């Protein structure tokens, strides 16, 4: 859910 | 023949995989199961035991951060509880000193942690150290000439290029130079007396730059980049070269496993995960 983790 | 172990990660939820290649052969083995699925967590090796240590179970129901620590024993094909740690840490960062786990920074909900823990394996207990400098998640961790070196990450509101080094001995934790990117997500390892931080998330993009510290000029250069931008990587060392296993390059969850060697200053694709997955927990023994 966030560009970070792909979460 | 030791083997890279991948423990865990994310592709639509938290897995359980435990994975193990074999950079000789190119197989990878297909192990027992973690008993709690875990993305953002951490692995690293003690007396030829893996350890897979916090992150968050990111389940369609429900999300649960972790403050687990458990034992894989590769002669058994077993995993077994370990004491867990005072607090919650997803996106933590890990490093092996002595035979003792550290546990760097990592979230529990709102709380960007800056606390700091060891693990005895021979006791079966965590112990609280003295706090980082700086709230960090999404840290990298590595282990130089007996000091823990704790890597950009994210403090809660913005999220890092600075570095910072703890001193065992001593009890206490000293700013180290920035790197000359803002990096949370990263993957950080030591190799030929270097730290290496390599991908993660500058705020606006995935990352393929690479850059490396040397500690006797004190300065973090650029080497070769990834051929794949990578956030929430995992990574390694073995036989002299960095091996990067998936992470999320801002489209796909990356099954792609790129090898750094220090000698040519090249990276090559040498084998793919079974699956593409972000948040993974890597090891080697």
């Amino acid at each position: 859910g966030d560009e970070e983790t792909g979460e | 023949g030791r083997l890279i172990y991948t423990a865990g990660g994310y592709f639509r939820q938290s897995l359980s995989y435990l994975e193990a290649y074999n950079p000789s052969d190119g197989t990878w083995l297909r192990l027992a199961d973690l008993q709690v699925p875990r993305s953002g967590l951490a692995g690293c090796v003690v007396g030829g035991l893996l350890y897979a240590v916090g992150g968050r179970n990111n389940s369609p129901d429900g999300n649960t951060d972790s403050s687990a620590l458990d034992c894989y024993n590769p002669m058994t094909n077993q995993w077994s509880p370990c004491a867990p740690m005072s607090v919650p840490r997803n996106r933590i960062g890990v490093g092996v000193i002595d035979g003792h786990i550290y546990a760097v920074g990592g979230s529990h909900g709102c709380i960007h942690h800056n606390s700091v823990e060891r693990y005895e394996p021979e006791r079966d207990e965590w112990h609280l150290v003295a706090p980082m400098l700086t709230r960090r998640i999404g840290v990298g961790v590595a282990v130089l000439n007996r000091l823990l070196y704790a890597v950009g990450g994210f403090d809660g509101t913005n999220r890092l290029n600075s570095a910072e080094c703890y001193y065992p001995e001593r009890n206490e934790w000293r700013m180290i130079t920035a790197m000359n990117t803002i990096r949370s997500g990263a993957g950080v390892c030591v190799l030929h007396n270097c730290i290496y931080a390599a991908g993660g998330y500058d705020g606006q993009d995935q990352l393929n730059s690479v850059e490396r510290y040397d500690v006797a000029t004190a300065t973090w250069t650029f080497v070769a980049p990834m051929k794949h931008r990578r956030s929430a990587l995992g990574i390694t060392v073995h036989q002299g070269r960095i091996y990067v296993l998936g992470g999320y390059d801002g489209h796909t969850f990356l099954d792609s496993v790129e090898c750094y060697d220090p000698d040519t200053d090249t990276w090559s694709e040498v084998t793919r995960m079974t699956s593409g997955r972000s948040g993974v927990g890597v090891a080697v023994t």
